[PDB]
Parts: structure tokens; sequence; C-alpha cells
């Protein structure tokens, strides 16, 4: 019923059938009970459907090392669409489906269980979007300019780990921090790759990182335009504005790369002012 | 001495220009004699003389009255072209320093073709796609943005290349544009000029693609 309600079988009246399927999912889904709890058949059905949508992904490695993707991109798209249509179905019926809205111990764990599944769904969609973003770039190029531990972590990274384990999230945060670096070398567009990472895979990307990426953009593009005289004083001055904003949140690894570049461009006095500013914003109370 | 560094350098240049006329020599280019000092100052002044030279570098009628040259429609027309050529080239330098941090930086790697420069200019000034654009894209950018900033830089050829790769999408605009690039003085024939204006005025007076409106 859940599947039909989400449009499955419709690749073959159809609104009424899907509305009937919705009615069957609500009316006959059961309820949670004390036996440790026994969750409703409605919950197990949602878990069963979701699992079967990602069964080809879960235990599979993300990549195959000339690195490529284990799962074809076209398959990742359809899986994501199916997960999203399931999410859309739960949102449009948050008020009528038991357990979605907040509610005694039985209905409590029913709400917690259903909530956890929905958080996994959005994490699945974010994870898939991240993999698609990754292979839109030149991963082999990114994979080359990488440390061994992170190459090994990426070698045996599964979709399960990407979706549900901190190391996948931490590694994802490293890869995004690396792809933008490379994107700046190609230099097609920084602010487009920004809004790409900002929204779709939000909750995994950080807005303090994109402003940093915007700063490293002008820095590298100030090294690109380095031969020009009057164009840099606008690039380096605007890079400095971007750095000082995220001063209370710059990593020592980035702050160094910034100062290293400033010295190449004889921007001595400016680089000193950034480090002084980063200091005060890490310890405002002095 | 009551003369500042800049003023003094100009005086020396005006002494040369006088020494030349006092000894009967060739009348050298005064505008060049003044820009020689400008480079010793910030580019605020250099870019001025660049405009002065290009605005005065018009074919004149030697030994003709001043008022006559400036009233003649002949000369008044070339002024507009010399200015447009300055605004286009001036903007083209803005597009370079926007992509590369320094003019020198752009030069070492080589000034890219006006088409690839403009494309590498759209990447920055519009990173995300505006939802009001029309007529699709061309190699990853809206077709009308490319046409505008190419015309803005003054490379009509680069703009026409963009049109050639979107023949199906742009409709009848191809035969109209190809005439604009051919006809001199940046003007179309009254008949064809009438055909496009009425079409734009008909249902495109307010279109969601500003670049389309501009072109």
């Amino acid at each position: 019923a859940l599947a039909v309600a989400c449009g499955q079988g419709s690749d073959l009246m159809d609104r009424n059938t899907e509305n009937l399927a919705r009615a069957a999912f609500i009316e006959y889904g059961g309820q949670p009970r004390l036996a440790s709890v026994r969750l409703s058949s409605r919950h197990d059905a949602l878990a069963l459907y979701l699992t079967r949508l990602v069964r080809t992904l879960w235990k599979a490695k993300v990549v195959q090392v000339d690195i490529s993707s284990t799962i074809p991109t076209s398959k990742l798209v359809t899986i994501q669409e199916n997960v999203e249509r399931l999410r859309n179905f739960l949102e449009a019926n948050k008020s009528t489906i038991q357990g979605l809205a907040p509610p005694d111990i039985a209905n409590q764990k029913e709400h917690q269980a259903l909530h956890a599944l929905q958080k996994l769904m959005e994490s699945i969609s974010e994870g898939i979007s991240f993999v698609l973003m990754l292979f839109d770039e030149r991963v082999s190029d990114i994979y080359a300019r990488l440390d061994a531990v992170s190459q090994q972590q990426l070698k045996d990274l599964t979709y399960e780990q990407l979706f549900s384990q901190t190391p996948g999230k931490e590694l994802a945060k490293v890869l995004v921090k690396a792809i933008v670096n490379r994107n700046i070398a190609s230099g097609a567009n920084v602010e487009t790759v920004a809004d790409a990472l900002r929204r779709r895979c939000g909750s995994f990307c950080s807005p303090d990182d994109v402003v940093t990426f915007k700063a490293q953009e002008q820095l590298q593009r100030a090294s690109e335009q380095a031969h020009n005289s009057p164009v840099l004083r606008a690039l380096l001055a605007e890079s400095l504005r971007l750095f000082e904003q995220v001063a209370g949140s710059l990593t020592p690894a980035n702050l160094t790369t910034a100062v290293e570049q400033y010295i190449s461009l004889k921007y001595y006095a400016g680089a000193i002012q950034l480090c002084l500013t980063v200091a005060q914003q890490k310890d405002r109370g002095n | 001495s009551s003369l500042d560094n800049i003023e003094m350098a100009y005086a020396r240049q005006i002494y040369i220009y006088n020494e030349k006329i006092v000894n009967g020599h060739l009348q050298p280019n005064l505008v060049d004699l003044c820009a020689s000092v400008a480079e010793l100052d910030d580019k605020s002044i250099s870019d001025m003389w660049t405009m002065v030279k290009q605005m005065t570098d018009v074919l004149l009628t030697p030994a003709t009255d001043a008022l006559k040259n400036r009233s003649s429609v002949e000369v008044r027309m070339e002024f507009v072209r010399q200015a447009l050529a300055y605004l286009e080239q001036s903007y083209k330098n803005y597009t370079l320093v926007t992509v590369f941090g320094n003019l020198h930086q752009a030069q070492l790697g080589g000034v890219p073709g006006t088409y690839q420069l403009v494309r590498s200019f759209l990447n920055i000034k519009l990173p995300a796609p505006l939802p009001g654009l029309q007529d699709g894209e061309v190699e990853g950018h809206p077709v009308w943005a490319l046409i505008y900033y190419c015309m803005r830089c003054g490379d009509l050829l680069a703009a026409s290349q963009v049109v050639n790769r979107a023949q199906h999408q742009l409709g009848e605009f191809k035969t109209w544009f190809q005439e604009y690039m051919n006809s001199k003085d940046r003007r179309l024939s009254p008949a064809t000029e009438n055909k496009l204006r009425l079409h734009y005025r008909r249902a495109l007076r307010n279109n969601t693609d500003p670049y389309k409106r501009a072109v």
C-alpha cells in the first residue's frame, strides 16, 4: 500500500488508487504495543520499503579504483527519486499518519523509530547527491592529490558508512573541502559550486566553509592574475574581507595556506592582520 | 619652485614640443607627449589619456576651422564609434582583471579568446542559474548572456559564433544579427529593423530574460 501510494505500479483512477492505498496504509497499519516494545506494522512496512529501495547500495563500496563509481549514476538517480517521493509522501500526510506527529511508552518509541527512519532518508538523499557531485568533477585528479589514509578510507567506504556513520560524514567533509580546491584550479565557477553544496547537501556542508571557499577563491585567483598590478588589490582585499568573517572558525590548515599565498604576492601587512583577527575571534573574552 | 612632480614632468614635455616647433621640426603627437608622463602616475591618469587619444584620433580636414569640424555630421559620427570602441575595450580589460587577478597574470598564460574569456567571466558573475533565463544554454551558459557580454567587449564575431551553435533555439534572430554584423555603423536596414522592433514590442516588451531584452 505504501509503495502504491508513492506511485509504484503507476508506470503502467490513478489518483484514486493512490488515495485508496494511502487510506489502507493509515487504517490497517496497526499500532505499537508492549510485549522492549513491538512497533506497529506501519513502521515495519516503512522500514521494509526503504530497505528494498537501497538494497543494491547499502553494503556496496562507493568507488572502484582511474577511480570510478561502483553503482552507475543512472541507478543512483532513480534510487534518490524513489527515496524522495517516499519522503514527500510522509510530509504531505504528517497530520493524518499515526506516529509522525508527536504524541504512552509505546507511542513514544513509535515516534522515535519513525523519526530515525526519516532522518536516514534525508541522509540517504544527501549521501547520494554527494556521490553524484563527486563524479561530476575529476575524482582521479582529486584522488591523486590526497594522503594515503584518506585514499584507503575512500577505498573501502560503503554507502552504509556514508549514510549512517561519522567516519563517512567526516570523510565527506574532507572530500568537499578538496573538490572546491580543485574546482578553483579549473576556475570555471566558484559561486555556482557554492550554491550547489550550500543547499542540497546542507547539514553536511557548512556555511562557514563556503565563505572560506569564497576566500580561497580570490586567493588562488589572485595568484592566477598575479602578473596584473591593479586587479589583485581588489582580489586580495576582498579575500581578506571573506577571511575575517569566518575568523572565529578558520582551521589552522586553511589559515596557513592563506598566509603562504599572501607572502607570494607580497601582501605582508594584510596577512598579519588576518592572523591577529583570527586570534581575537577564537578568544573574545581574552 | 612652485611646480609639483607631475606638473614639472609635463613642463619638460611641453618644452620639447616647443623646441620642435621653434626649430621647424616635425609636429610630434602632443597627446603622446602628455601620456609619457601619465605612466609615471597611477593608472587613473593613464586611462584618461588613453581615452583622450582614442577620442581625438579621428580623420580630420587639416587647415579647417575648429567650429566646422565639430559641427559636421561626418566627424560627429566617428566620435561615437571611437567612444564605443573605448567602452568596449575598457570593459574587456575589466573582464580580464575579473577572471585573472592581474593584467600581467592574464598575459603570461595568454589572453584567451573573447569567447572563452566571456565564458570564464560568466562563471564568476553568475555562479548559479537565474530562473528567468530563456532560449536554453550553450556549452553551460545562457545563450543571451554570452551574446551580450561578447557585444559589450566589442567582439561581434565571438557573439555570432555563439549564435551559430544555437540556430534552432534562437529562431529568426540569426538572419537579423548576421545583418547587424555586416552593415556598418551598427545599424540595420529600415525594413528589417522594423521587423524585429515590432516583434520585440509585440510580446517581448517585458521578458524574464534581461540579457535578451538588452541585445
